[PDB]
């Protein structure tokens, strides 16, 4: 959905 | 005082596992703060920063000090969540030795697996599949692994494990 936001890393 | 000390070292501890500096986290841990938490931002754990950032000794080191392998930040992501993303497969690979459940569920019900398929991370879907990942496995929204892929080698790759 829209509020899903990035996973921490590289 | 005995506060601010926790403060400092936790704050140091998750640094260290995000710059994957060894001896840091050597020195740091400590069986009450291996798994604390990045307040601030995610949630994360320090093996969650480990992961996310492709750090697999510090990240086995860890692992061998309690860090537990389905700790979910505050998005629900566990750390084979972050190895997903990225596509760090020495990472999942070990995470996976460790027990972690390969089909766990974040908040919209995103798998590792379409993690790894939306990110476009060919070896890690396939890695992923080997282990008994379900690639029939939809999100909250209603999509496969399959929906969330934009590449080439990875529809293929998808479409030839499901049924």
């Amino acid at each position: 959905s829209l509020s899903r936001t990035p996973a921490d890393g590289r | 005082g005995p506060g601010s000390d926790l403060l400092r070292g936790d704050a140091a501890l998750l640094d260290a596992a995000k710059k994957g500096c060894l001896a840091r986290v050597q020195k740091l841990c400590t069986p009450e703060n291996i798994n604390c938490r990045d307040t601030q931002g995610r949630n994360s754990t320090p093996l969650h920063l480990a992961a996310g950032y492709n750090n697999l000794e510090v990240a086995e080191y860890l692992l061998e000090h309690g860090a537990d392998v389905n700790a979910q930040d505050k998005g629900g992501l566990i750390p084979l969540h972050n190895a997903a993303s990225y596509g760090h497969v020495d990472i999942a690979a070990l995470l996976i030795k460790y027990n972690t459940c390969v089909n766990a569920t974040d908040k919209w019900a995103f798998t590792p697996l379409h993690e790894a398929a939306q990110k476009g991370r060919t070896q890690l879907c396939a890695l992923l599949l080997a282990h008994g990942a379900d690639p029939t496995m939809k999100n909250q929204e209603g999509q496969t692994p399959l929906d969330l892929a934009t590449a080439d080698d990875i529809r293929a790759l998808l479409i030839d494990a499901m049924p």
